[PDB]
């Protein structure tokens, strides 16, 4: 058969926005070997995983209706990456003329950068199980039809989705930024081994915003 | 606080033996430089799309390379009409043009 096998427990928290919910539409569709559970402390996902049969986690976390954090991690041992997702723009929007196969596997494009630093190439690492399509899944189709990207800039990770003309790109969506906020050494448990200092909340954000 | 260490052996426990394999297995292409030329200003849309675009772009050539290397079938036949991520119809509004 093949040496790669995955299936991710894609699921949210309550509260996420119409455009978060846009996001997850996405990537479902982009990921046939995901699996959309029911909404979900934050422990209880790998009993889930285990209900569904899942090796990875996509969860999605909203707060305050308007902040998408992303926790993913290898149920039930480890580790946990926590992201805060900004810029988004679901594959709904005008200027994205991309389009491609549901469930076709993707080419998947990594920055050089990521080789860069342990947390980088860790993150790398989970990203290839995750967002690529393993061969040959249920639900996947043939060829070769759009590309994810990775790219390192100003220390996020930049996102976007190409489908392949012929042979040029041109953009499906979606679209958003990622920038690591900790990474925990186990399942969304266990001690954090990674912080990053250059993070800061939109709480705190939009509040040094009102005091001008 | 950046336990390195920890980092490095989460690495090993998880990841997938690719070199024992198939580029097939993973369809996944590292870039040789950084995209951190290419961009004069973090803040400047164009300037990164391009990058960006640049990027995946290489990453697509060369993964076309391997795929046929292995008689794994590539491009998708312009008559092979499978359920696509946006309907026809939205493609053909987003265009402006007639249904």
């Amino acid at each position: 058969q093949f040496m790669n096998k995955q299936r991710t427990l894609l699921i949210s928290s309550r509260g996420v926005n119409y455009r978060h919910r846009h996001l997850i539409q996405d990537l479902s569709g982009l990921l046939p070997h995901s699996r959309k559970e029911p909404k979900l402390d934050l422990q209880q996902l790998n009993e889930i995983a285990e209900l569904y049969n899942c090796n990875n986690v996509l969860f999605f976390e909203a707060r305050k209706h308007q902040d998408l954090y992303l926790w993913l991690s290898k149920p039930p041992n480890g580790p946990t990456i926590k992201f805060y997702i900004q810029n988004l723009h679901t594959m709904d929007e005008l200027n994205f003329t991309g389009n491609c196969l549901k469930g076709s596997r993707p080419v998947l494009s990594f920055d050089q950068r990521f080789e860069s630093s342990p947390h980088y190439q860790l993150i790398k690492e989970l990203l290839v199980h995750n967002f690529g399509v393993p061969p040959n899944a249920r639900k996947s189709k043939p060829f070769i039809d759009h590309v994810m990207s990775f790219s390192i800039v100003d220390d996020k990770i930049w996102v976007r989705t190409y489908e392949i003309s012929h042979i040029s790109l041109v953009e499906i969506g979606p679209r958003f930024v990622m920038t690591v906020i900790l990474i925990l050494e186990g399942s969304f448990g266990g001690p954090k081994i990674y912080e990053n200092k250059q993070y800061v909340s939109p709480n705190v954000v939009r509040a040094q915003i009102k005091q001008q | 606080v950046n336990n390195t260490k920890a980092m490095k052996h989460a690495l090993e426990r998880v990841q997938l033996p690719w070199k024992k394999h198939s580029f097939q297995e993973h369809q996944s292409v590292t870039s040789e430089t950084n995209t951190d030329e290419h961009i004069k200003d973090i803040y400047d849309d164009t300037e990164r799309e391009l990058a960006f675009y640049k990027q995946s772009l290489d990453a697509v050539l060369v993964a076309r390379d391997e795929l046929k290397r292995l008689k794994v079938p590539f491009k998708r036949p312009l008559d092979y009409f499978a359920e696509m991520v946006k309907s026809d119809e939205h493609m053909d509004k987003i265009k402006g043009k007639l249904i």
